[PDB]
RNA sequence: ACACCCAGCC
């Protein structure tokens, strides 16, 4: 997990280790850069259901006309008595019928499940 | 190009009402009945506006234009805004 | 203090001939560049033509320094104008028109696989291995 | 278009005037924060490791082209048109239209991206307001 | 017989045979567009607050909604709804839309 | 010192410049002015937690604009100078961007339909005619080009046939100007009729085939 | 002829 790259010909940097200290290396693998990595992560899969659509919904999807909307579950934050629910269509599930709900004042758009 | 260079633009279009020429050679306006009894294409001619220049090392242009140039016939949609109806 | 409610109002100019000619610059966010170690540079249009109508190529510091190419910007300035208010002395605004928008982009120094030794490897579709070797024999 | 045979993405965005990855991903991906993305094109980058500057991959794209022929000028010029006028004509025909073409791909390839993830549907061939109706007007017009 | 017909092409003028649903009818009020120029759509919109490709860095696009034209990626924009809602008014009012 | 160097004494003081953009009418405005020194005024407040930034238009230029600052740190924006002496030099480094926005919403609209109105003059369209056209193929006794390709070729006449030796005078001058030849082209130099020049090559000069173009005579005796 | 539509009955 983390991508970065290199300051000098700013491509892809890579893994790698060295024998005489013992430690990864996110190193270059076109220039002759090298740098220390701070994290010891390689690759990271996720084969189960964490997609965490909470944080990738856009709180601008409330003001969308087409949605229903409900007032039986106000807002936490600001306290707003009308959100708009809508389920998730997203691929790698193909199941869990849940209620994504989106706070519809503006300035606001607290997500929340329920 | 051949020393002389020749260039033709073409610039504006014109398209008169549909017409018939009979063998005669006189042109009348093709009513749609009449093109539909005698087998004719209700079509329209097409004119357009060519400019022609000549480059000579002398420095002589000349900027003769043709104007309506006849450049074939296209057929017309009845009740259309370029139709006799 | 005076800083926090400064009033400031200078009069604007537009010249209408000048013998100068303006661009706007603009380089990539990622560069980071530094201007103190640019002692000397050539901008010379490209070779690669063979005049008005070609890129130039940026050449700091001899063969030493870095080296960029760039482009024209597509977009074309019939609706949009760009406008440098450029400080003087006497403080007067000068409003001066540009011509083109110019980005060059960074370059790097190193020896660089060539086409035919890279269709002479292209063998290896996948099969390669020992990425440092691919350039150890050139 | 008029290439006989597939290239690898990165391979055209270099061609287009990114040699830098940097460059690459600022097109085709938006968010940085988004490891999923990342490692979903590392192949593509991956892939295109042997091709290094602008002029070889010009190279790449016109060796692979209508005619092989001898020369290298020839064919270097040969994917610099076909990448200038035919490669999305509608984003750019100009000479210097390369940054909007760029920035077209990747939204291409981030589109694909996406539905791979199943961030998107896959759109249907039929949902009526992907189809156009070539009427008399523009029917004739392609005769004419 | 996609969703999509609806309103567009009739529900229930098909031939039947080798031809079916293949061969369809407009609905009794569709209108086929006969298109126009998109420069005044451009114009206005380089006028409004929208700015152009080449005048932004590629990291303020994630948080601003792109704008197509005529399919044409042609820049971004910070403030959608306003943005929508004018063009919504200038459409309806038979402005330069 | 030389001629691709850029000066950066600019960018060494960290000259800080304004980047803004305007609309089509105030640029034209401005240009109208014919460079008079003066086209208006800008009006910079700064209150307890906010900056207001306008734009005042001369009154006489037109017989309030508020302006927009964006963020400046997406993209590092300057400004280079080339001079007729191919002296390069860096005025500065943009500091802050601006957008000019007119204080009108509906009566500009107005101006929009003047501006559409004036770009839409020069578009072209087809015209309709009401009668058909009978000017073209009009009837004529010769073709003005015909006519003048007559009157050319018989004041210039039919190329005399000459003696020997002075037709061998020009072969001589030919091969000694070039060694190989085309037989369209030594006619158009030797200025001769086509089967006595022929003639008068066959007995010194023969054809040489060749497997790139064509057979050609060669003007060497041997 | 040939070709292309349309149409009928399953
Ligand atoms: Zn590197
Ligand atoms: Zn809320």
């Amino acid at each position: 997990v983390g991508i970065r790259f290199c300051q000098e010909c700013n491509n892809m940097l890579y893994p790698k280790e060295d024998k005489e200290n013992r430690i990864l290396l996110y190193a270059c693998r076109n220039c002759d850069y090298q740098q220390e990595a701070d994290n010891s992560c390689i690759y990271v899969n996720k084969i189960t259901h964490e997609v965490d659509e909470l944080t990738q919904i856009i709180a601008d999807v409330s003001q969308d006309p087409t949605l229903p909307r409900t007032e039986d579950h106000p807002c936490q934050k600001c306290g707003h008595k009308e959100a708009v629910f809508f389920q998730s269509h997203s691929a790698r599930a193909e199941d869990a019928m849940r209620l994504y709900y989106v706070c519809t004042a503006p300035h606001c758009g607290h997500r929340w499940t329920e | 190009q051949a020393p002389p260079r020749y260039l033709l633009k073409f610039e504006q279009i014109y398209l008169s009402k549909p017409t018939h020429w009979e063998r005669d050679g006189a042109p009348s306006p093709m009513m749609p009945n009449e093109a539909r009894l005698r087998n004719l294409t209700y079509s329209a001619p097409l004119y357009v506006d060519i400019t022609k220049t000549v480059i000579k090392e002398g420095e002589e242009q000349l900027q003769t234009q043709h104007q309506k140039t006849f450049i074939g016939k296209i057929p017309i949609m009845l009740r259309s805004t370029y139709c006799l109806l | 203090g005076p800083s926090s409610q400064n009033v400031t109002e200078y009069v604007v100019r537009v010249p209408k001939n000048t013998t100068k000619k303006y661009n706007i610059m603009a380089f990539n966010a990622a560069d980071k560049v530094n201007f103190a170690t640019w002692n000397q540079a050539r901008l010379e249009r490209d070779l690669s033509n063979k005049p008005e109508d070609q890129p130039w190529l940026l050449r700091v510091n001899g063969k030493s320094g870095r080296k960029f190419k760039g482009i024209k910007k597509g977009g074309v300035t019939e609706n949009t104008s760009y406008y440098i208010f450029t400080q003087c002395p006497d403080g007067a605004f000068e409003a001066f028109p540009v011509h083109n928008w110019y980005n060059f982009t960074p370059l790097a120094r190193h020896r660089t696989l060539t086409a035919e030794e890279a269709e002479e490897e292209w063998e290896r579709r996948n099969k390669v291995l020992n990425h440092f070797s691919i350039m150890q024999q050139r | 278009p008029y290439i006989k045979q597939e290239v690898p993405i990165i391979i055209v965005f270099r061609a287009l005037g990114f040699v830098s990855d940097r460059d690459i991903l600022e097109h085709i991906i938006y968010d940085f924060e988004d490891p999923e993305m990342m490692e979903m094109v590392k192949p593509s980058l991956d892939e295109a490791f042997v091709i290094q500057e602008q002029n070889v991959a010009l190279n790449f794209i016109g060796s692979r082209g209508a005619k092989p022929g001898v020369t290298k000028e020839k064919r270097i010029k040969y994917a610099k048109e076909v990448l200038q006028k035919e490669m999305l004509p509608h984003v750019g025909v100009s000479d210097f239209c390369e940054t909007k073409k760029a920035y077209f791909l990747g939204y291409m390839v981030h589109r694909l991206l996406l539905a791979a993830l199943g961030r998107r549907e896959l759109d249907d061939r039929d949902h009526y307001g992907n189809k156009r109706l070539d009427l008399a007007g523009p029917l004739l017009a392609f005769l004419f | 017989l996609h969703n999509t017909l609806w309103g567009m092409v009739c529900p229930a003028e098909t031939p039947e045979g080798h031809a079916v649903g293949l061969v369809k009818n407009l609905a009794l009020m569709a209108y086929i567009s006969v298109g126009s120029q998109p420069s005044p759509i451009l114009e206005f919109l380089e006028e409004w607050s929208m700015e152009n490709l080449e005048e932004i860095s590629p990291a303020a696009i994630a948080d601003a909604t792109k704008i197509f034209v005529n399919g044409c990626w042609v820049g971004i924009h910070k403030d959608p709804e306003q943005l929508m809602n004018t063009l919504r008014k200038l459409r309806r009012q038979m402005d330069i839309i | 010192a030389e001629r691709g160097e850029l000066d950066l004494t600019g960018a060494k003081q960290n000259t800080g410049v304004w980047l803004v953009k305007v609309p089509k009418y105030l640029s034209q405005q401005w240009a109208k002015a014919s460079g008079r020194g003066e086209v208006g005024k800008l009006r910079i407040a700064k209150t307890q937690g906010r900056t207001e930034v306008s734009f005042t238009l001369n009154e006489d230029l037109a017989n309030e604009h508020p302006f927009v600052l964006q963020s400046v740190g997406g993209q590092t924006l300057t400004v280079f100078t080339e001079s007729s002496s191919d002296k390069l030099s860096l005025e500065g480094i943009v500091v802050q961007r601006a957008e000019c926005r007119p204080a009108a919403s509906e009566n500009y609209m107005r101006l929009k339909r003047l501006q559409i109105e004036e770009s839409s003059k020069p578009v072209r369209l087809s015209q309709q005619l009401d009668k058909v056209v009978t000017t073209n193929y009009k009837p004529v006794a010769n073709h003005q080009y015909n006519i003048e390709y007559e009157r050319k070729k018989k004041e210039d006449g039919k190329r005399a046939r000459a003696d020997k030796q002075h037709v061998l005078d020009m072969l001589f001058s030919a091969f000694e100007k070039h060694q190989y030849y085309n037989l369209k082209d030594l006619v158009d130099i030797t200025k001769q009729p086509v089967v006595y020049l022929k003639e008068i090559l066959k007995e010194i000069g023969v054809q040489n085939v060749k497997g790139i173009h064509k057979n050609t005579w060669e003007l060497k005796p041997e």
